[PDB]
């Protein structure tokens, strides 16, 4: 199938900066991609249903972009309610779905 | 909106018996899915079972060992995990997949 | 008299928005054109079949 | 596909009519009937308003020696006569043609919504008829006339009560 | 025995069209694009008045026959309005030339 | 939906083939022929029958020192020319898709009239034919073609052959 | 009957998306769709190619004491204007209302084509899809898209998984 | 459902006398609305069908007229054949068909 | 065209097996109805059946109590009257009804 990677292992800024991740696939998705945010002990959050378009319940403070292969996460000020893992789906490609590993934003 | 069972552990070679209920959904016009997150790991999808119950997915990972049905007049989605491994320890969750589901399937409720 | 219109035919004044009249072949205005049909009816609605 | 209309449906162009245990009569599919309204309406409005006069004098006078030009005149308002009426007339009858075969495609989609969502739970019987296997109620013929039919819930009784 | 039927809604109309394929065919709600009514008068074009010289031809009412004098003035015209039995003008006999361009310029 | 037509069928434009026990043949469903052929003929007797003549007579002399009056005439019938022509071309074409529309929707409301009839009484073939269960001889073959077939009386024949 | 649109299918007009467990995508239907554009881009072209305009000139002068003709030549282009401009508008809206009803027969034909092909061996579900009661690979899938599809073959597993 | 009587219970007129009967409804009715005249000893004897549309077989003797509501059946002509009892359906509303009472017309 | 058997009469509380057959209709494109004229009474209707046997009703006055079966095959109608009251005594008729059923139903044949 159409493997996601993510490469920004670690995205760590201070509290009120902007912050970005990035998500990688070896096919082309054509913005069938979805992001999520997980707090620790929870079920992952889904923040943008699209590669870009937010999920409904999700503060301005995240949106995305992307094309056919690169995906960008832009958080426009990381609050101290946002230190979460990140991770980026695809549903172009799906018998089965799938995720790639996942990254981690943490708050200096 | 949705109850979560995980079976509990046995040792490997052995089997379990998964199962949620959900009470905030109408369980008919939407698929679900279970997805898998080992600790330590990143999030893994391992099973979809449509409404219809004629159509299930699973990896290649648990293939021969996992299967899925429902009961859609008790809310409920069934898994049995048979031929346990060690890496099969995980957090099971039950995911209501999105009602567009030719097209776009980004996974909305957990 | 002392009446206004948009469109004046020998015959006297002509107040429509249709496209079409068939009054007078010669006019002074913003006029409907002159045809020679004697009906140009439009349906709108549905057969009417009553039984 | 169906012989007539209805004189005692009087609120839409479109709709249903029912016999159930509790009560019979008439009601209009309103999203159908006014879908239908609004698109003719519009077509009407249209044939109108995309006409645009100038302001403008048509006769025109000649004298004694001008017969030639006189007669110029009386081709061109000729010749504008003839493209204007024979082209209104066949507008009109174009048009008449698809706005009957508009509103019969518009009950027959009707009757295909409801064929679609009962199933096997009502027999279809013709002209434009169902009947319930089953209890139907006035709850359940609403659910019908909306869309919101939940076929399943009636499948037992309507098989049972089909031989 | 409960039932259900689908049809469409009949009226007391008389009001009939041709079709292409059909003729004299009666539906429930017509509309009529053909204007066959005037009021029998003549009024103002875009608010203003003709000029209504009776039973004076313009040569009259220009060179001032003396039956044309009981005229009155209007200070603008939207037309001019002569009756079908007009005959006061060139009362002395005579050509009067270009007699059709003056009353041309003279309408309005 | 059907591959082509028949040339054995020269009775009308639409009908019937058939092959029992009793001798085959083809037939056309007068109904169905006779209303197509009175909607079509209608229709083209109304694209001739709307246009109106008057009277005239086109031709205009000018002479040496009139070359503005006749290029007036002239950009009149060029214009008048184009009108004509341009619509004659666009309202042949249009027409001709319709009628080949409408005889391809006759057909299949043609087929549709026996699939009904028919029900579990026939296979449904493909490519316009249908197969009997049950002995099906002149007597039924035309009370299909005329709209008088018993379903019932043959249904306990038909199922029994079914498997 | 469809509610909207793929993006994903970025080859053709018409098709398919399928989804089984050796992949999934878009693919267009290259018959259906390639019989669409030639019959739509035959009918824009038929719409400009009919319109033949001679070399002409249409501006004209008169002098001080031509009014008369001048006012002429004026009523000639206004008649024209109007009768250009009234048919163009009416001819677009007329076209553009057939060129989307034709292509949402297209996509009907389309799912009649497989729905007669697939029969019993799929569950119609709705929105245009179908779920296979047997399993149906890449190579089943191509059959059922090509209207090569075996439904004899996998009638015994289908009707096994239907209850 | 929708209540049917009928206030002339009796009708009495000479041979050869115009007379008629009146039909109320509790509810609009729209004119379905049936007649009927029953001989004694015989099952009613359908005479008018629709609110005012004459039944196959029944002489011109007979016609009916109606709005909404009420309703009315004219004898033209008593006949010394026509002593019956009177009845009004109605078929507006109808999981039962419902009858009013009733009523006797008679010979003088 | 159509012959009635009024079953007879028997004392309340018992019941009766009402039967009629009709020769001069199809009986299989026409509904049925009961209609009872008890002695100095006005005409009551009582009962109805479509031709689909599909679909009955029922007066008030009579429900849980009579119930309608046919058999197109033997151009017959049959009506059970049960838990007979003293109330039910009355001449039954039945009527065929009117060809168009979804909207002018009038009893044109008795
Ligand atoms: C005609 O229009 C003018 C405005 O231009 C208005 O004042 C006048 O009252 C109108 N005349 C009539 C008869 O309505
Ligand atoms: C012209 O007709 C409209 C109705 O179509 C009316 O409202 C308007 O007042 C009329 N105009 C005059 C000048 O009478
Ligand atoms: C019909 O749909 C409306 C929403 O448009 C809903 O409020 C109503 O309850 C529905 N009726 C039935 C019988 O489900
Ligand atoms: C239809 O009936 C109404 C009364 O209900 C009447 O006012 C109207 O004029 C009638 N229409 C025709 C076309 O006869
Ligand atoms: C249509 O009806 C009119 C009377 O209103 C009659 O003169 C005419 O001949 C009829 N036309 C056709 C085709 O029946
Ligand atoms: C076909 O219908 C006609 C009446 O139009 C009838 O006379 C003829 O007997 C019918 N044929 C069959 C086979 O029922
Ligand atoms: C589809 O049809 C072509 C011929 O046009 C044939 O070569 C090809 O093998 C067919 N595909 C399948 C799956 O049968």
């Amino acid at each position: 199938e159409i493997v996601m990677t993510q490469s920004p292992a670690t995205l760590s800024v201070s509290p009120g900066e902007r912050a970005t991740l990035s998500c990688r696939a070896s096919q082309t998705i054509r913005s069938d991609l979805a992001w999520y945010q997980q707090k620790p002990g929870q079920p992952p959050r889904l923040i943008i249903y699209g590669a870009s378009t937010r999920a409904t319940g999700i503060p301005a403070r995240f949106s995305g972009s992307g094309s056919g292969t690169e995906f960008t996460l832009t958080i426009s000020s990381l609050q101290s309610e946002d230190s979460a893992v990140y991770f980026c789906q695809q549903y172009n490609n799906w018998p089965p779905l799938t995720f790639g590993g996942g990254t981690k934003v943490e708050i200096k | 909106q949705l109850v979560e069972s995980g079976g509990d552990l046995v040792q490997p070679g052995g089997s379990l018996r998964l199962s949620c209920v959900v009470s905030g959904f109408t369980f008919s016009t939407y698929s679900m899915n279970w997805v898998r997150q080992a600790p330590g790991k990143g999030l893994e999808w391992v099973s979809y079972i449509s409404s219809s119950s004629l159509s299930r997915y699973y990896a290649d990972s648990v293939k021969g060992r996992f299967t899925i049905s429902r009961d859609n007049a008790k809310n409920s989605l069934s898994l049995q995990l048979n031929s346990l491994r060690a890496e099969d320890t995980a957090v099971y969750y039950c995911v209501r997949g999105s009602i567009t589901w030719p097209t776009e399937y980004y996974l909305d409720y957990w | 008299h002392d009446c206004n219109t948009t469109c004046q035919t020998p015959k006297g004044a002509i107040n429509t928005s249709l496209p079409f009249q068939n009054i007078h072949p010669i006019t002074i205005g913003k006029c409907p054109k002159y045809v020679k049909s004697t009906k140009l009816r439009l349906a709108t609605g549905l057969r009417n079949i009553p039984s | 596909f169906i012989e007539g209309g209805w004189t005692g449906m009087v609120d839409g162009w479109y709709g249903y009519h029912h016999q159930n245990e509790q009560g019979s009569g008439y009601a209009a599919d309103l999203k159908s009937t006014q879908n239908a309204i609004d698109k003719i309406t519009n077509k009407v409005n249209s044939v109108i308003e995309k006409m645009n006069t100038q302001f403008t004098a048509v006769g025109k006078e000649f004298n004694h020696l001008e017969k030639r030009i006189e007669n110029l005149n009386k081709k061109v308002d000729d010749g504008f006569l003839d493209i204007w009426t024979y082209n209104a007339e066949l507008l009109v009858l174009l048009e008449n043609e698809r706005t009957l075969d508009y509103h019969d495609s518009n009950v027959k989609n009707l009757y295909e919504k409801v064929r679609s969502q009962l199933k096997n739970n009502a027999k279809e019987i013709g002209n434009g008829c169902f009947e319930f296997y089953h209890k139907c109620d006035n709850t359940c013929m609403e659910s019908v006339k909306n869309g919101t039919y939940d076929y399943p819930k009636y499948s037992e009784e309507a098989k049972l009560n089909r031989e | 025995g409960d039932t259900l039927c689908i049809g469409y809604h009949a009226n007391n109309s008389t009001d009939t069209v041709d079709t292409v394929l059909e003729k004299n065919v009666t539906v429930t709600h017509s509309v009529n694009l053909l204007e066959d009514k005037h009021n029998g008068k003549l009024c103002k074009l875009r608010g203003v008045a003709p000029l209504h010289l009776g039973k004076c031809n313009i040569a009259g009412w220009i060179l001032g026959n003396p039956e044309c004098e009981s005229l009155s003035t209007a200070s603008s015209w939207s037309y001019i309005v002569e009756t079908p039995s007009s005959d006061n003008g060139t009362c002395y006999p005579g050509d009067f030339i270009d007699y059709e361009e003056l009353r041309e310029q003279l309408s309005s």
